[PDB]
């Protein structure tokens, strides 16, 4: 379906084209750079998803400790 | 013994690399054989490399930064909060440096010492974030400030740059003296300067009738210094003049990194310490004043840099509302606002630096930009609408929390002020869009296309601004994590 | 909870259609004008057909929301958003999808200078407005409504005729944003009680009579700006006159309906006690608007200014209908909303036909056009009759049903609202006779052209829709009655 | 009474610096000198407190603050020099071009 | 050719900050600033548009009252710009913004004093 | 003329624009360009901080919060 790899590749390709356009160059001026951008975007998106999972995992434990410290009041 | 210094590997590396670049630059800039080559861009690339290696060392050694914490305790304190703060600071410094190469070569600003001073100020801000004692905090703040004074005056034959430097040094030194006085009063009243000791002494009493006027005025003076640093009204008027008169890369750097560092400091001093409602009221009144004055003064501006300076003043008012309400969500919203404002400011100054190749000065100089560079006019329009807070752009987050904090805390006057100032801000932000898209001037200014570095940075920041609210979970989680780590 | 719907044709794809069109058009060179024109037109037409299909699969017996599907924002799933329609929002989706291709067709001749930016702006508007009409959540209703401000601002400012478009665009943006911020404040107050912004839940929570008063005022401050109600109506003439023709069509035919849709969708069912308490207030404001604005219309000298002022009187009649809180009232309010969206759009198209040739909006320059443009004259007369609520036209059904609804509640408000029959006739016939009847004035205009094939085709569906709703409104009312009935009953159990 | 007398000495120095800022609107060199006076007063505050509290932290920080004062004066006088070089004068009317 | 550039030329004299008088040329319908930029008496790069919104009095000139009566009176915005751009924040009664003065045939022979250039090139 | 283009314009976009322009004008003038004004402002803010937030104990006998904020606003209408 719509995987992080595909979103990232599309974003990387779009980044290269947007960069070319900003410089008033043809969209496909250096195509190997478009390939590089697709690769980097895919890698970035997959890493962002994994990081998000890890971040939620750490926030869970940290909220657990906060809750325990708060519950110590009613002892 | 050596392993103890794993807690300061990032800082050791960046300091040593800065020394290496200083020596390299001075040895070859003076070389007759090589015909005194300009080394600003060479040293800039090597320093960008050094910043990225520092970021790698810091990010990949998250647990190791807490090693030997008892041995380092009376010098600094590294934790989860300082971890993410320092990463964001290094990322901002890297972006700012990357935006400087066209300025180096086309203006011919050949001074490589500019890069060295930026790197030393980054060292200072790194130490600011991890400071856990009034002495360390003051020293790191002073290192940062002295580097800025020097770089603000870098165009040393320019009337504007010399004026900026003079105003900065005088007003900066005055505010630093006020802050140091506050620190001395707190030490004299408590016998302590370490943040842990201050927390223990001050907690549970606040103003219990028999309040230490020494402690109360030390806090006040320190707060005055902090408010000067964050350009909060009424300690703000240095900022527009310095921002306009400094070289534009300096203005871009000052607009972002010191805010990160000083808010780290403010959180860890006040939030982690204890006088209480008085100080949150300080930031309350300064937030309202900053929003009102920023909106009105920005509406008065005809020049781009001054407009952005006043815009930043208004936004620090919006951010300080979060510090004022004194809740975990308040801290989280303050952090979210800093991150988003920093990425928007990076976008805006990338555009400004691109346009400075044709000497953009006035808002009216943007006329017919939608004709001479359509994709650039759209990109700049997205930045403006994000600054205005129009959903679903990333800037909408700060407006949303401003009203979220007012309605709940019962602050109806703050909500009133937020509505009015948001509408004023939207007017002066869409005035730029009108100038680029609706006006038909008789004389056009044709702008030179930007370099690859700024185009790539602009492309990424423009996707973030448009698409952040499709996938905002990592920022939300990371900032909740940081807010919690201040106390646990 | 994943609320994914069984139906093949659903709401998300209809959202995605103009988005995909816009992305494709982003990358096509401006030299390929024909390709840009065809791609935009075809995307809009496919979206229209998709909405027609959505009308066929609609179930006219339930009070629930249909095609309900869900849309999941965070893995924590605390905040999850839903789309769905009913018998009150369906025809507005259809009207939006129908009007957008008309907008692309009106600018067909000037597309070589308009560029792909024109089509992209209108497609983005289409996506945002369909989203707005399809949202079961206060907060996303907010987010998608404010978003339309950006492309509308661009449309008015760039392709407006003269430099007054600057002031017009500023005023449009600032008025609408002020109202939107008020309703954001209301949304946050609701969230503090309930912990949610999901419409279905808020329809099943109880608000205090006091909390209802404050929340109703904060909703009213957005919606009355949107309607518009007096005295925050003054942005409308400037904006609807200075905009390009298609921009005026979208402004009058769709954007104006968002305030009445907000009244129908959130204010009346969420706060029934406040709705009852404020009913005399709404009646007074609307009656004042109808009389005063109709009389102001009478003294306007600009074609577009006359058509734009007419919309204020029509929308305030709509508000009277919807706040009558019975079947005739709400049914007539919805029918008049749709009919106005057709009729005012056609009238703006007529004025645009005149302006594209002659470049003046001043009535005094025209006259005697029946002898040089008989086809335009006939079509203009038909839509003039429709704007007077002539029986047989679509607007009469909604107008009379609203008067029926109002009379059963308050005979005075119905009596003040029926004065519109006299005043609207007066200004509509005066406009038509000053433009079309009389003699030509060759010292001002001496060269003429009747409608070309594109203009005739553009007018045909408006004529068909007006007559169709006028003579057999049962097709629309049958699909709406269950939703309207449940809206009328919400909050009471006898 | 020792501690109140030592503190009011440093306090008069600090107030004198404030007054020097207030009274020297055409003389920014004296404004810099007034800022040094304030810094000296703070340094004295740290030393007095160190003795009164029998604690060394006030003394370490005093030395470091002296280092900061030196660097501050060096950089400030450099900026003064270059401003004078650009304008040929130190009058305040020639450093007021950034405004608004 | 029955329509010449000479039909629109306006004879002018400008006194430079050193005091020396120069005979300069401009077109009717264009601004005094453009005429002054033709020979570099005012740097064209310092004032690239003829708009009051892009003006920090880089175009400022001093004109004697005999020629001031032949010009339209200064608008409020012009006086605002002139006063704020003054070092002493004092409005000079003979000061005009060169970008707001449109040359006409009636200004043939006008004498204009160009003051010393203010800093303009913001870092 | 009396309403739409009259009173509603004056207590609306026409009047609002006029006042906010004059006020933005006044606030811009406070950024005078003089370093002495900027230092004086910092001193005034510091003095305000000490005065209101610590020396408002006895004050309350003579003083009220109503009069405080009234005199503030009233200052706008001077000269
Ligand atoms: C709905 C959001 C809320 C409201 C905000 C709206 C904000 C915009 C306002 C809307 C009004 C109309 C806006 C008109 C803009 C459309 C025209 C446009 O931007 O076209 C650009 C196109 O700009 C772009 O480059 C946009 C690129 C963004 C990429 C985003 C897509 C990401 C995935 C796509 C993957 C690549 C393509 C796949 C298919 C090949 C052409 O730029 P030029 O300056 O004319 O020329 C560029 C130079 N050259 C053609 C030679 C290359
Ligand atoms: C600008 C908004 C007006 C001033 C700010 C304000 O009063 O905000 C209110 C915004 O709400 C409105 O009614 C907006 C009025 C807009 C008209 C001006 C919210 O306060 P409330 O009194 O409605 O809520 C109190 C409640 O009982 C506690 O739960
Ligand atoms: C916040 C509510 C405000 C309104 C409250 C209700 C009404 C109270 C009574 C009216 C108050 C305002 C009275 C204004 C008197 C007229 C002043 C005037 O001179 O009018 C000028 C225009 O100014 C106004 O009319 C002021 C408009 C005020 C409208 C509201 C102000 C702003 C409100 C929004 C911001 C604050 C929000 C606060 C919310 C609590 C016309 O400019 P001129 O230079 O042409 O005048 C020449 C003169 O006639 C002699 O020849
Ligand atoms: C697998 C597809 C993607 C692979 C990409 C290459 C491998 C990755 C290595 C890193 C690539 C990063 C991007 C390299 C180009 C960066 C920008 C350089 C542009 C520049 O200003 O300097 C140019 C140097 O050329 C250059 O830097 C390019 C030099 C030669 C590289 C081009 C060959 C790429 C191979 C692609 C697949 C080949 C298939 C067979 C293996 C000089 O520009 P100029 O004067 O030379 O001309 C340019 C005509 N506008
Ligand atoms: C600026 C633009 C944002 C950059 C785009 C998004 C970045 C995504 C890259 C990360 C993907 C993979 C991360 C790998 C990973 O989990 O390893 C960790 C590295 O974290 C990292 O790489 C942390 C990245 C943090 C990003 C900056 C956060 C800023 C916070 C905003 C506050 C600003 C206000 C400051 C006053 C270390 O492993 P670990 O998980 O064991 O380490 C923390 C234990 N506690
Ligand atoms: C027009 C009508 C309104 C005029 C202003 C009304 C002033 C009184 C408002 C008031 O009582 O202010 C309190 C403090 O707010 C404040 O923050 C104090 C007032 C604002 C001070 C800062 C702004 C000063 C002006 C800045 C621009 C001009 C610069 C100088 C020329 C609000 O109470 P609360 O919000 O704390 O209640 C929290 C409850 N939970
Ligand atoms: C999150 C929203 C969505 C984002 C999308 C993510 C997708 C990933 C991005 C994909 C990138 C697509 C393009 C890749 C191919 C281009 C390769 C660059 C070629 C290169 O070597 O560039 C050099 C310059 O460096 C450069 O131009 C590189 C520096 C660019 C600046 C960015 C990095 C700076 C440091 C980090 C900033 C962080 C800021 C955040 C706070 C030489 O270029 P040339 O040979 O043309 O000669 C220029 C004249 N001197
Ligand atoms: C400090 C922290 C700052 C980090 C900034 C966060 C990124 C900023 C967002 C701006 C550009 C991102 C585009 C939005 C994504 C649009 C679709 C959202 C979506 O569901 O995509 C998922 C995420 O993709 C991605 O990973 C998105 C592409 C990354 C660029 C892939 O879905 P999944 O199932 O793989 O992920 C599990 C959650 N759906
Ligand atoms: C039952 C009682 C209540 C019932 C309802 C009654 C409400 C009364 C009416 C209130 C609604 C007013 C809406 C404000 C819109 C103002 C539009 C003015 C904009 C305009 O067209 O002119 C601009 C003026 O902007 C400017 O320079 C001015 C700044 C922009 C104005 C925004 C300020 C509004 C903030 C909030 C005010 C209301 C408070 C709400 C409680 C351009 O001017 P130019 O040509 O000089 O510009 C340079 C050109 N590019
Ligand atoms: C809120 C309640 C209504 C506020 C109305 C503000 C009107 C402001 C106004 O026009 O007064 C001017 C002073 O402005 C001021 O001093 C405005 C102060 C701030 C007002 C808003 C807070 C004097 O103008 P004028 O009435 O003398 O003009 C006619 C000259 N012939
Ligand atoms: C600014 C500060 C300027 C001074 C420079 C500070 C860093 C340079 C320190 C160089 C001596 C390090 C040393 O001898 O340690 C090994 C050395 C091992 O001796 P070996 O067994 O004979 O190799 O370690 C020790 O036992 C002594 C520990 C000294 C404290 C080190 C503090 C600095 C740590 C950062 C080092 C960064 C990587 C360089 C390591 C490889 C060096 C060969
Ligand atoms: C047009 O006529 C004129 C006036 O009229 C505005 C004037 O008076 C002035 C200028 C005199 C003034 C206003 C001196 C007062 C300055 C102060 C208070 C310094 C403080 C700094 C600034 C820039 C104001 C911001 C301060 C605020 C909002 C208060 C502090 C913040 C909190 C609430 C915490 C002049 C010359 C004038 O000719
Ligand atoms: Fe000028």
């Amino acid at each position: 379906p719509i995987s992080a790899t595909m979103v990232g590749a599309l974003l990387g390709l779009g980044t290269q084209m947007y960069s070319n356009a900003l410089r008033k160059l043809p969209y496909m001026r250096h195509p190997w750079e478009h390939v590089v951008g697709m690769g980097l975007g895919a890698v970035f998106a997959n890493q962002l998803v994994k990081w998000d999972v890890k971040l939620k995992e750490d926030l869970d434990v940290m909220l657990a400790k906060a809750r325990a410290a708060n519950e110590r009041r009613y002892f | 013994m050596f392993n103890l210094f794993l807690a300061v590997f990032p800082e050791i590396f960046i300091i040593n690399a800065t020394f290496i670049l200083l020596i390299h630059g001075v040895v070859f800039s003076t070389s007759k054989k090589y015909d005194y080559p300009p080394l600003a861009s060479n040293v800039g690339w090597l320093g960008l490399l050094s910043v990225l290696i520092t970021l790698l060392l810091l990010a990949a050694g998250a647990p190791l930064l807490t090693i030997a914490h008892l041995f380092w305790n009376n010098l600094f304190r590294r934790d989860n909060f300082t971890y993410f703060c320092q990463i964001f600071l290094l990322l901002s410094t890297a972006g700012t440096i990357s935006m400087c190469f066209d300025f180096f070569d086309q203006e011919r600003f050949d001074a490589f010492e500019f890069i060295v001073l930026i790197l030393l100020s980054t060292c200072g801000m790194l130490f600011m974030i991890s400071a856990y004692d009034l002495i360390a905090m003051y020293l790191a703040i002073e290192l940062q400030s002295l580097c800025f004074y020097v770089i603000a005056a870098s165009k040393r034959k320019s009337e504007f740059s010399t004026e900026a430097g003079l105003k900065y040094l005088i007003l900066g030194a005055f505010s630093s003296g006020i802050l140091l006085f506050g620190c001395s009063m707190i030490y004299g009243s408590t016998g302590a300067t370490h943040f842990d000791q201050l927390a223990k002494i001050l907690t549970g009493y606040e103003i219990t009738g028999a309040r230490s006027s020494g402690i109360f005025m030390g806090i006040l003076f320190i707060a005055v210094g902090f408010l000067f640093k964050i350009t909060a009204v009424p300690f703000h008027m240095w900022a527009p003049d310095i921002y306009e008169g400094s070289p534009t890369p300096v203005t871009a750097f000052l607009s972002i990194a010191p805010k990160i560092s000083i808010f780290a400091n403010i959180l860890r001093v006040f939030i982690y310490g204890s006088y209480g409602a008085t100080l949150q009221q300080i930031f309350f009144f300064c937030s309202i004043a900053s929003m009102i004055l920023g909106a009105l003064a920005a509406m008065a501006q005809t020049k781009v840099k001054r407009l952005l300076a006043y815009s930043s003043i208004g936004h620090v008012g919006y951010i300080c509302i979060g510090f004022s309400c004194g809740t975990i969500e308040g801290i989280q919203s303050l952090l979210i606002g800093i991150f988003i404002y920093a990425l928007m400011t990076m976008d805006a100054f990338a555009i400004v630096l691109a346009l400075r190749q044709t000497r953009v000065k006035y808002i009216a100089d943007l006329g017919a930009l939608a004709k001479t560079n359509p994709i650039l006019a759209i990109t700049f329009s997205i930045t403006m609408f994000s600054y205005a807070g129009i959903p679903p752009l990333a800037g909408f987050c700060s407006k949303f929390y401003l009203f979220f904090a007012a309605l709940g805390c019962g602050a109806y006057f703050l909500a009133l002020v937020g509505v009015v100032t948001s509408v004023i801000g939207c007017f002066y932000y869409i005035r730029l869009v009108k100038r680029m898209f609706f006006d038909t001037p008789r004389t056009w200014i044709l702008y030179e296309p930007m370099d690859r570095n700024k185009s790539l940075l602009l492309a990424m920041t423009s996707f973030f601004i448009t698409l952040f609210l499709l996938y905002p979970s990592p920022l939300f989680s990371v900032t909740h994590q940081m807010a919690l780590s201040l106390y646990l | 909870l994943e609320h994914f719907c069984e139906c093949y044709f659903n709401l998300s794809g209809l959202i995605l259609c103009p988005v995909l069109g816009s992305i494709i058009l982003l990358f096509i060179p401006n030299s390929r004008i024909r390709l840009i024109r065809l791609i935009g037109l075809c995307a809009s037409l496919i979206t229209f057909l998709y909405s027609l299909v959505l009308w066929i699969q609609f179930d006219s017996s339930t009070a629930k929301f249909q095609f309900v599907e869900s849309l999941r924002w965070l893995p924590y799933e605390n905040i999850n958003f839903y789309l769905g329609i009913d018998g009150i929002s369906l025809f507005f989706v259809i009207l939006t999808t129908f009007l957008i291709p008309i907008c692309i067709l009106v600018g067909w001749s000037g597309m070589r200078s308009y560029g792909k930016e024109y089509i992209i702006a209108f497609l983005i508007c289409e996506f945002l407005m369909i989203a707005v009409f399809c949202m079961l959540d206060l907060l996303l209703f907010y987010v998608f409504f404010e978003s339309v401000l950006i492309p509308m601002f661009i449309i008015i400012g760039v392709w407006g005729s003269r430099q007054r478009k600057i002031k017009a665009a500023y005023q449009f943006f600032l008025y609408t944003l002020l109202g939107s911020l008020f309703m954001l404040l209301a949304i946050l107050l609701i969230l503090f009680q309930t912990g949610t912004t999901d419409l279905q839940i808020l329809l099943t929570t109880e608000f205090s009579e006091r909390r209802q008063i404050f929340l109703w005022i904060a909703f009213f401050a957005s919606f009355a700006v949107k309607v518009p109600m007096v005295p925050v109506h003054i942005w409308l003439p400037e904006a609807h006159v200075e905009a390009p023709t298609a921009g005026s069509v979208i402004l009058a035919g769709i954007l104006l309906k968002f305030g009445t849709y907000g009244f129908l969708r959130f204010s009346i069912p969420m706060f029934p006690e406040a709705t009852l308490c404020f009913t005399p207030f709404i009646y007074t404001l609307s009656a004042i608007a109808i009389i005063y604005t109709s009389l102001t219309t009478l003294r306007q000298i600009d074609l577009k200014k006359i058509i734009a002022y007419s919309s204020v009187a029509h929308m305030n009649l709509v508000t009277i209908g919807m706040f009558s809180l019975n079947i005739q009232g709400i049914g007539g309010s919805i029918l008049l909303m749709l009919s106005h969206g057709l009729v005012s759009s056609a009238l703006f198209l007529c004025v645009g036909v005149l302006y594209d040739r002659h470049k003046t909006r001043l009535v005094r320059y025209y006259g005697g056009l029946v002898s040089t443009m008989p086809n335009f004259s006939t079509i203009f007369f038909f839509f003039t009759l429709a704007n007077m609520s002539l029986p047989g036209t679509s607007s009469f059904i909604g107008e009379f049903l609203i008067l029926v609804g109002a009379f059963q509640r308050n005979s005075l408000v119905a009596t003040l609202a029926a004065l519109g029959m006299i005043l609207g006739a007066a200004y509509s016939l005066w406009l038509y006779n000053r433009v079309v009847s009389g003699n030509l004035k060759p010292d001002f205009l001496h060269k003429f052209s009747d409608l070309n094939g594109r203009e005739v085709f553009i007018f045909i569906p408006f004529l068909v829709g007006l007559v169709w709703m006028g003579v057999y409104p049962k097709v629309f009312l049958d699909c709406m009655h269950t939703s309207v009935s449940n809206l009328v009953q919400h909050g009471k159990f006898h | 009474m020792d501690l109140i007398k030592y503190f009011t000495f440093s306090m008069i120095i600090f107030i004198l610096g404030i007054w020097g800022i207030l009274l020297n609107r055409r003389n920014i060199l004296i404004m810099l000198m007034s800022i040094e006076l304030m810094l000296l007063a703070v340094n004295l505050n740290f030393l007095v407190f160190s003795v009164s509290l029998d604690d060394m932290m006030g003394q370490v920080f005093a030395l470091l603050v002296l280092t900061v004062a030196a660097a501050e004066s060096a950089i400030g006088l450099a900026i003064f020099v270059i401003t004078f070089r650009v304008r040929g004068t130190i009058a305040v009317e020639f450093i007021n071009s950034i405004q608004g | 050719g029955s329509k010449k550039v000479s039909d629109r030329i306006v004879k002018l004299s400008a006194i430079d900050p050193d005091g020396y008088k120069q005979d300069i040329i401009g077109l009717s319908g264009q601004t005094l600033l453009r005429a002054l930029t033709h020979t570099g008496l005012i740097d064209p790069a310092s004032h690239r548009l003829d708009d009051i919104e892009a003006c920090s009095a880089e175009c400022e000139v001093q004109i004697a009252e005999e020629w001031l009566e032949k010009l339209p009176p200064r608008t409020y915005d012009e006086e605002y710009v002139l006063k704020r751009s003054s070092r002493s924040r004092i409005l000079n009664k003979h000061s005009r913004l060169g970008c707001q003065v449109v040359l006409t045939q009636e200004l043939q022979g006008m004498v204009v004093a160009v003051p010393e250039a203010k800093p303009w090139d913001i870092p | 003329e009396a309403l739409d283009k009259g009173a509603i314009e004056i207590l609306g976009p026409y009047g609002i624009s006029y006042t906010f322009r004059r006020l933005a004008e006044r606030i811009s003038q406070l950024q005078s360009g003089f370093v002495y004004h900027y230092a004086f402002a910092m001193l005034l803010g510091l003095t305000l901080f000490v005065t209101f937030f610590c020396m408002w104990d006895s004050l309350s006998s003579w003083v009220d919060n109503r009069l405080s904020f009234i005199l503030i606003v009233s200052s706008f209408y001077t000269k």
